[PDB]
Formats: structure tokens, C-alpha cells, sequence
């Protein structure tokens, strides 16, 4: 669970980097599909499964939109992400192991783009947060 | 992977006594229930939004037997398992778009269904060898994913 | 999160198999150390880190007493297992990834011992439950 | 492991330009803070009660440098990494009793720290090669645990 310290840390970092959510999204989804190409399986309905492609760019927008959503719903991520959980469970059937992969890639992305803001303290809190997002997204699965 | 003689013997014993038409449907059924995202690849098999509808499903039961028999070639090709499964890996990746993590999950379900059938004979050493085998076959099935 | 359905299934199963907790613990820890030898790193202070050893046997009793507690605190595992979290976090420094390993071993043990009871539905609720147990033990770590 | 020439090039490029005295302490500090159970092995290192203590601990600093330079042998032996690390594997298992999962955690911390240093230059491809290299080293460091 996230303590008040953790929530304030996530809120403060997102206050700082939120402006760049779209670019963070493209960079993270791009890293996911190149470094972890097994993930491309979920996007076979797209011809353009390649770093920075139009479907990846536009999609990265939606995903970090979901993270901004999670930041606003951080006191209750289960309730907050229930609709997104339903989407990944029944429409998308995404194995929850892949949330861990994307979470690593987002951390890597933020480290590249905000090294000063991404302190070890920011990191442990955001990692706890993203693990919590991952747990909430699995809510409707089984 | 370097196999010991005990390991080859355990796997050999397990597959020679394997009731495939029993274990295969049970392991895939349990996978589809415990890990319901694996239902991604079974759409037209019928309605499986239920455990009893899953367990009663013949298309599902037929695919569990095939999949279990997909292990036989590794049993015979124990020092050539990556090469032997290369075609199947490429099929699952480019044809079927199967997330390879699902192979691990199914593998755990087969272990558990096999553990229930074998009971006390499914010792710590037996489970180690059997999981070792599946581990190598799972590596092989995910190897040609690009 | 566990639904009423999940809670009912775990309680129902533990009602049936709880009297065998001691034997399940021995079996589960024995498999863990045999199948996943890296976990032995946490038992370096025992001379007999072997399956069914006096030490593994007695410890298995305590671990399943731990699972017994969790079933009794199923409505609030975070609170229920706080002392165990503090001990695994502050005293033992057990990497929480190992909880996933022991969890799989418990499921294997119960399938070998209780085949009729351990149905696929009992399985999904118990696996959900053991993952909640792992998260609850993780609580005091960071 | 199968290395491509471009993977070899990237690994070489990264380590020839690595500031070990900067990245090493940063990565081990980060690991101890984000994954505090790794502190299990640093009881003699002085104060670690909170992040600032760890970032400020000169002993954690010199060990991070040592661990980072421990990678040098695999760069210098890309095709024989399992063998090259066998003695280190045996050491970590029998004398240090370090949980090998912690190797993966420190690895990811090294990647995230290198990513902050390299910035925009740490491309996805760069990441893929660097992670691949670390994954092959970690595999090797866990190999002698029995
Ligand atoms: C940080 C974790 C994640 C968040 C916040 C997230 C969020 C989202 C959002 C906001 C959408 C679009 C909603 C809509 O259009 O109705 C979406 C769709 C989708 N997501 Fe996720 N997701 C995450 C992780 C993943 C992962 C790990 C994968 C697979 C590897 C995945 C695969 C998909 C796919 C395939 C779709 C549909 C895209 C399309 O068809 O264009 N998601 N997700
Ligand atoms: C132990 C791991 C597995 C083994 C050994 C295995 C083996 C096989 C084999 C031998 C085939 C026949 C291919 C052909 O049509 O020529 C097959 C087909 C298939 N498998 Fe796998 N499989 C495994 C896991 C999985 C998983 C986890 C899934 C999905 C979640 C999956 C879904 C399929 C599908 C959809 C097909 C094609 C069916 C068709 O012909 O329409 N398999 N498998
Ligand atoms: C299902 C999750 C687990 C539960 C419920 C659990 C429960 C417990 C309990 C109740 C004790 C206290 C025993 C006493 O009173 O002396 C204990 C101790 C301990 N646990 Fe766990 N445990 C779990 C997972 C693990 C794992 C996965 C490991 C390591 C791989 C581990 C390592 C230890 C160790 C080293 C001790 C101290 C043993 C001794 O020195 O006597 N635990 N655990
Ligand atoms: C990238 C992964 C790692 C590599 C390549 C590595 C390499 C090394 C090297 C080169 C040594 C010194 C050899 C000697 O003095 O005999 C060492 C020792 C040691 N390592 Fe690791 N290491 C890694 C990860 C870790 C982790 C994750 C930890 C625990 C959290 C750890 C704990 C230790 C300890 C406690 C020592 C003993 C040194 C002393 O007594 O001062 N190492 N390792």
C-alpha cells in the first residue's frame, strides 16, 4: 500500500513531469515492443507495430492518460481503474505479467527525461504506485 | 540444459504412464479458469465465461490433448529441444499471436493437474525434473518470438 | 482483491484441509528448497537444509500456522499479517519474489493431498488468496 | 547466447564510456532504497537507516564500484559468460548467501541509472542490448546455486 509519503511523492513528480505524458507514453510503448517483443502479440491488429509509429504514438497518449487517471485516483486505485481493468480483462485479455514490463519501461523513460526529478525517493514511491496500478488493472480478471 | 540420468528417467516414466485424454483437457480447462486471459485464443470454441461451461467444452478438451501431445517430441528430443520446437514457436508467434508467458502458466497448470493424478508419487524430486522439462520446452516455444 | 465468492471458497477449503496444515507445511517447504535451491540462501543458519529435515518439518508447521492466521484475517490481510510482514521485512530481509515460489509449492502440495477438494474454482480463489498473502507480507518492506 | 555485431558494438560503446565511480554508487544506493531487502548483506557498512544515509555511505559507494567492474569480465568474454562467472556464482551462493533474485533487481537499477546518465542516447535498442547483456550475466551468476 501507498503511505501518505508515497502519495505525496507521486503527486509531486507527476506535477513536474505530467506536461510530457504523451511523449513519455510513446517512448515507453516503443521501448516495450522493441526490448520485449513478445508484447507485440497484443497489437497484431495493427500493421505499424514499430517504435514511434502512428498507432504507438497515439496509443502512448491513452496509456499515460491512464496513469494521470491513476494519479488522480491514487487513494483508491481499485475503484479508480475499474473500467480500464474491465477493458484489459475481457476485450483485450492482456496477461498481467505485461504490466510489469511496461512499468519498468516507464521508469526507464522518466529516468531518461527527468533525471533530476527522478530521485531514489521518487523511484521507490513511483514503483510502489505502478505496482499498485498493476494490481488494480488485474481487479476484474478472475 | 544438461540432463542427469535420474532426470531422464523421471520424465520417461511420467510420459509413459501419462493418460493424455484425462490430463490434457483438465490442464487446459484449469488454465482457462485460473488464468482467464488465456481464453484470448479460443473465441469461437463456444461460451466459456463459466467454469462449468469451460470444463464441459469439447473444443477445449480436444485442444488440451493436442497441446499435451506437443510435449512428446521434446521427450524424444531432450538434447535438441530448442531446435525441435522452433517451428512451433514461430507458429505461435506469427500465426497465432500467443503471449509466450501463457506457456509458463499452462505449464504450471499441467504440473498441478499431474500432481493431483500422481498423488504421493509426485515427490519433490519428481516435480523438480518435470518442471525442469517444461521450463526448457517453454523457453523453446518463446525463442522464435521477434 | 478477494470477492465474497473467493472468501467463501478459501474458508470452505481450509475447513476441509486445515487439519493437515502441519504436513502441508513440511511438504511445501521441502519442495521449495529442492525445486528452487536458491531459496536456501535464507536458511544458511541451519545445518540440515534438506527435505523433511527436523528444521524444515518444524518450520513448516509455523509457516502454515501463518497461512491459518491469514485465512482467519482474510477480510483484512494487511492488518492481520503485519507482524509477519515486519519480521520478513526487518529481520529476515526476504525478497518478496520468493513468496510466489512458496505459493506455487503450496498449491502443488494441496493438489497432491486433496485432489477432490482442490477444484479449478478452489484453485483460482486460493491463488488469488495466496497472492493477497504475499502482498500483505510485502507491506512493511518499503 | 547469440550476439549480433551491433549488440557487441553497443556493449563495447557503453562500457568504454562508463563513469564507474558515478554509476556504481548510484546504482547500488538506488537498489538498497528501492529494494531495501538487499541491505541483508551490508550489515557491516555503517548507517543505512534511510535514503540519505545510504547515498551518503562511502562503503556502499565502493561496493557499487566493485559490483559494476564485475561486469568487465563478461564484456571481455561475451561468448563464455556462464563459465567466466562460475566462481563468482559459487561465492555469492555458498559464502555470501545472496538471493540471486537480487541480481536482477540491481541490474534494473543499473539500467535505470545508466538511462539517467545517457539520457536521449539510451535508445530502446541500446536498452535492449544492455539489458540482454545484463540478463546473460545474471543467469550466469545464478548458475552455481544448488
Ligand atoms: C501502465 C499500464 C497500462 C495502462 C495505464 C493502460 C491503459 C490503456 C488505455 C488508456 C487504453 C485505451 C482505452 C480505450 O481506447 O478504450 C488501453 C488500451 C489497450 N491496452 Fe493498455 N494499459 C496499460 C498496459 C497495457 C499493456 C502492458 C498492454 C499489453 C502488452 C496493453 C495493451 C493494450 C491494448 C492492446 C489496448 C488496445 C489498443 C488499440 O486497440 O488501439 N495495455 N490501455
Ligand atoms: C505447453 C505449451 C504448448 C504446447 C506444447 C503446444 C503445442 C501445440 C501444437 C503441437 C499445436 C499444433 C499446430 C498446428 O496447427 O499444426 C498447437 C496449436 C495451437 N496452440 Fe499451442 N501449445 C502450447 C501452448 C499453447 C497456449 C498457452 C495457447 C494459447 C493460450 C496455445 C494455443 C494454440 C492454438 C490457438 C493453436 C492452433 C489451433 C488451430 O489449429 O486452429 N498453445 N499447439
Ligand atoms: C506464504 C508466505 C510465508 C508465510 C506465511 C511465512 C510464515 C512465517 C512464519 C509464521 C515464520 C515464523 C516462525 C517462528 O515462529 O519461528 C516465518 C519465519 C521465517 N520465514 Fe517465512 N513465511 C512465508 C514465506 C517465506 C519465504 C518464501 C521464505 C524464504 C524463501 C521465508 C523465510 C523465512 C525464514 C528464514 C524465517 C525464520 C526461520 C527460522 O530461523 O526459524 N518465509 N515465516
Ligand atoms: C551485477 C551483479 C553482481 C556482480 C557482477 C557482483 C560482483 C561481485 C564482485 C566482483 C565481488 C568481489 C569478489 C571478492 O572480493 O571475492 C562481489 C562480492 C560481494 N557481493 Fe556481489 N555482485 C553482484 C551483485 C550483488 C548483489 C545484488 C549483492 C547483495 C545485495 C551482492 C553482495 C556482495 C557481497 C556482500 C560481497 C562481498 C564483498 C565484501 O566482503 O566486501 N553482490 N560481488
Amino acid at each position: 500500500s501507498l503511505s501518505d509519503k508515497d502519495k505525496a511523492a507521486v503527486r509531486a513528480l507527476w506535477s513536474k513531469i505530467g506536461k510530457s505524458a504523451d511523449a513519455i507514453g510513446n517512448d515507453a510503448l516503443s521501448r516495450m515492443i522493441v526490448v520485449y517483443p513478445q508484447t507485440k502479440t497484443y497489437f497484431s491488429h495493427w500493421p505499424d507495430v514499430t517504435p514511434g509509429s502512428p498507432h504507438i504514438k497515439a496509443h502512448g497518449k491513452k496509456v499515460m492518460g491512464g496513469i494521470a487517471l491513476a494519479v488522480s485516483k491514487i487513494d483508491d486505485l481499485k475503484t479508480g481503474l475499474m473500467e480500464l481493468s474491465e477493458q484489459h480483462a475481457y476485450k483485450l485479455r492482456v496477461d498481467p505479467a505485461n504490466f510489469k514490463i511496461l512499468n519498468h519501461c516507464i521508469l526507464v523513460v522518466i529516468s531518461t527525461m527527468f533525471p533530476k526529478e527522478f530521485t531514489p525517493e521518487a523511484h521507490v514511491s513511483l514503483d510502489k504506485f505502478l505496482s499498485g496500478v498493476a494490481l488494480a488493472l488485474a481487479e476484474r480478471y478472475r | 540444459v544438461e540432463w542427469t540420468d535420474k532426470e531422464r528417467s523421471i520424465i520417461s516414466d511420467i510420459f509413459s504412464h501419462m493418460d493424455y485424454d484425462d490430463i490434457g483437457p483438465k490442464a487446459l480447462s484449469r488454465c482457462l479458469i485460473v488464468y482467464p486471459w488465456t481464453q484470448r485464443h479460443f473465441s469461437g470454441f463456444g461460451n466459456l465465461y463459466n467454469a462449468e461451461a469451460i470444463i464441459g467444452n469439447a473444443n477445449v478438451a480436444a485442444h488440451g490433448i493436442k497441446v499435451l501431445h506437443g510435449l512428446d517430441r521434446g521427450v524424444k528430443n531432450m538434447d535438441n529441444i530448442a531446435a525441435t520446437y522452433a517451428d512451433l514457436s514461430t507458429l505461435h508467434s506469427e500465426k497465432l499471436h500467443v503471449d509466450p508467458d501463457n506457456f509458463k502458466l499452462l505449464s504450471d497448470c499441467i504440473t498441478i493437474v499431474l500432481a493431483a493424478k500422481m498423488g504421493h508419487a509426485f515427490t519433490a524430486e519428481t516435480q523438480g525434473a518435470f518442471q525442469k522439462f517444461l521450463a526448457v520446452v517453454v523457453s523453446a516455444l518463446g525463442k522464435q518470438y521477434h
